[PDB]
């Protein structure tokens, strides 16, 4: 201490840390081109503009929604699956998890693109959901994404065949505990051997609290613009503050690691597949 | 609280 | 097997079972004169005609809810705490934790009539919540049940203090996950050597369930009008059905145990003190 | 899944 992010690439290569646990947020889905909502010159930031909304969260906030979900399933049409791509650092994630590294990955974003690099459902938590799957806000019937993907593609509030109620995808809202799946972080976090956490400014809870869940000896590397959250005002020892760019982080860290080339082989394959 | 909330 | 109420009693005076977990619903809490809101006959079922509820259940729904809180806050409004007062079936469960016998009670009612009995919040899991906390529908504020007394008792939706959105009663809703508490259960059922089940049909998920994780070992006595649920369709060799009015096989049960004399004198010096 | 619902 202070640790370097070469030091943490060594402890990697020397096989010191082998069981790797990752936090990622907003940050790293920016390079594929998801705009963020709340901020102007983005085609889903115009087309928001109709509605006036009082503040960003609310787009996200059950009172709101039911008032008039049309916000929200505007976001769900840009997010819904097929519209994006992951990027390099969705790659150099799906790298680890190819490369036996991978214990978990935690996400705060809805985007799916975890799932689309090809990282195993298994290693995945969706911490803030999904559109792979959608529930009927009344009768809480389930339903594939797909089945309601014609009327959010068309601008329709999708209504249950059942009762007529909204269906709603599975994005989890402000006040709503996160899926069952979180608390894989009771197991996981002890379990780790290094915290890797890639583009958040860990702004929202109970997400943001995992940060502190790791044992005192595990290094704790943030790759983002700047020091954030509980790593700002509860720093430990080992913790290594990569600011800057997230994708020049990510593109430093796999030189270091030695995985350039492979990790390059593996975007240029996996796009086309796409 | 179980609860997603802002921090 | 099969066993008879009165081997119940004798396992619980032989001190073969020392460890109750009870679950209750609404049969516990008709003879404190709650009304059925979804039966006609009482005021409260008069005082929703106004609103023409679509069918009962939806005074528990969200998107109803936000549609409307009037007809649910009548409902908090007649089952506010000081309305009414918990009845022997409460008192037996009261004298049960005095005499050391329970592990847990598992309540799907929102009477609030379990702790105003004078058993310890923390031998309660109160599944289906409570109106002694409230939370903010927008920003997620809690509030002590006692903030929002007022504006309930003068048939005002109460509204928070710092972003005027809808403050509601901390009841759960349909879809909604039960409170954190109820994963007590994962600990407490393994270690339950008796489960009592009084006064409901076990029609809701998934406080249903947890019939199921006492071991097999255990007997299950269900003191109800019928047989319900997973022990009318999954019948083990140690259940006991006592059926018929629910106070009538409680009064038996506490004659069998011995206790009536000291479940009067219990009954008469509370209510007193209420 | 987590959710309260009659069954
Ligand atoms: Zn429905
Ligand atoms: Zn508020």
């Amino acid at each position: 201490g202070k640790l370097s992010l070469q030091d943490v690439a060594e402890l990697i290569r020397a096989r010191a840390c082998q069981r790797v646990v990752v936090m990622v947020g907003a940050g790293i889905s920016t390079p594929s081109g998801i705009p963020d909502f709340r901020s102007p010159g983005s085609g889903l930031y115009s087309n928001l503009q109709q509605y006036d909304l009082p503040y960003p969260e609310a787009i996200f906030e059950l009172p709101f929604f039911f008032h008039n979900p049309k916000p929200f399933f505007t976001l769900a049409k840009e997010l819904y699956p097929g519209n994006y791509k992951p990027n390099v650092t969705h790659y150099f994630l799906r790298l680890l998890h190819d490369k036996g590294l991978l214990l978990r990955l935690y996400t705060q974003n809805i985007d799916g693109l975890e799932r689309v690099s090809g990282i195993p459902a298994s290693k995945l938590v969706e911490a803030h959901g999904t559109f792979a799957s959608a529930t009927c806000t009344v009768c809480q019937r389930p339903f594939p994404g797909e089945d309601i993907r014609a009327d959010v593609m068309a601008d329709r509030v999708p209504r249950c065949p059942v009762c007529t109620g909204v269906v709603k995808p599975d994005i989890v809202f402000f006040g709503e505990p996160l899926p069952q799946r979180f608390l894989l972080h009771v197991v996981d976090f002890p379990m780790a051997d290094l915290l890797l956490i890639l583009g958040t400014s860990l702004e929202v809870e109970p997400f943001a609290s995992l940060t502190e869940a790791v044992r005192s000896s595990v290094p704790r590397l943030l790759i983002n613009r700047d020091l954030v959250g509980p790593l700002a005002w509860h720093p430990r020892s080992r913790d290594v503050a990569q600011l800057g760019d997230v994708v020049h982080g990510v593109e430093s860290l796999v030189e270091l690691l030695g995985w350039t080339e492979e990790m390059r082989d593996l975007v240029q394959r996996e796009t086309g597949k796409l | 609280r179980s609860g997603k909330v802002m921090r």
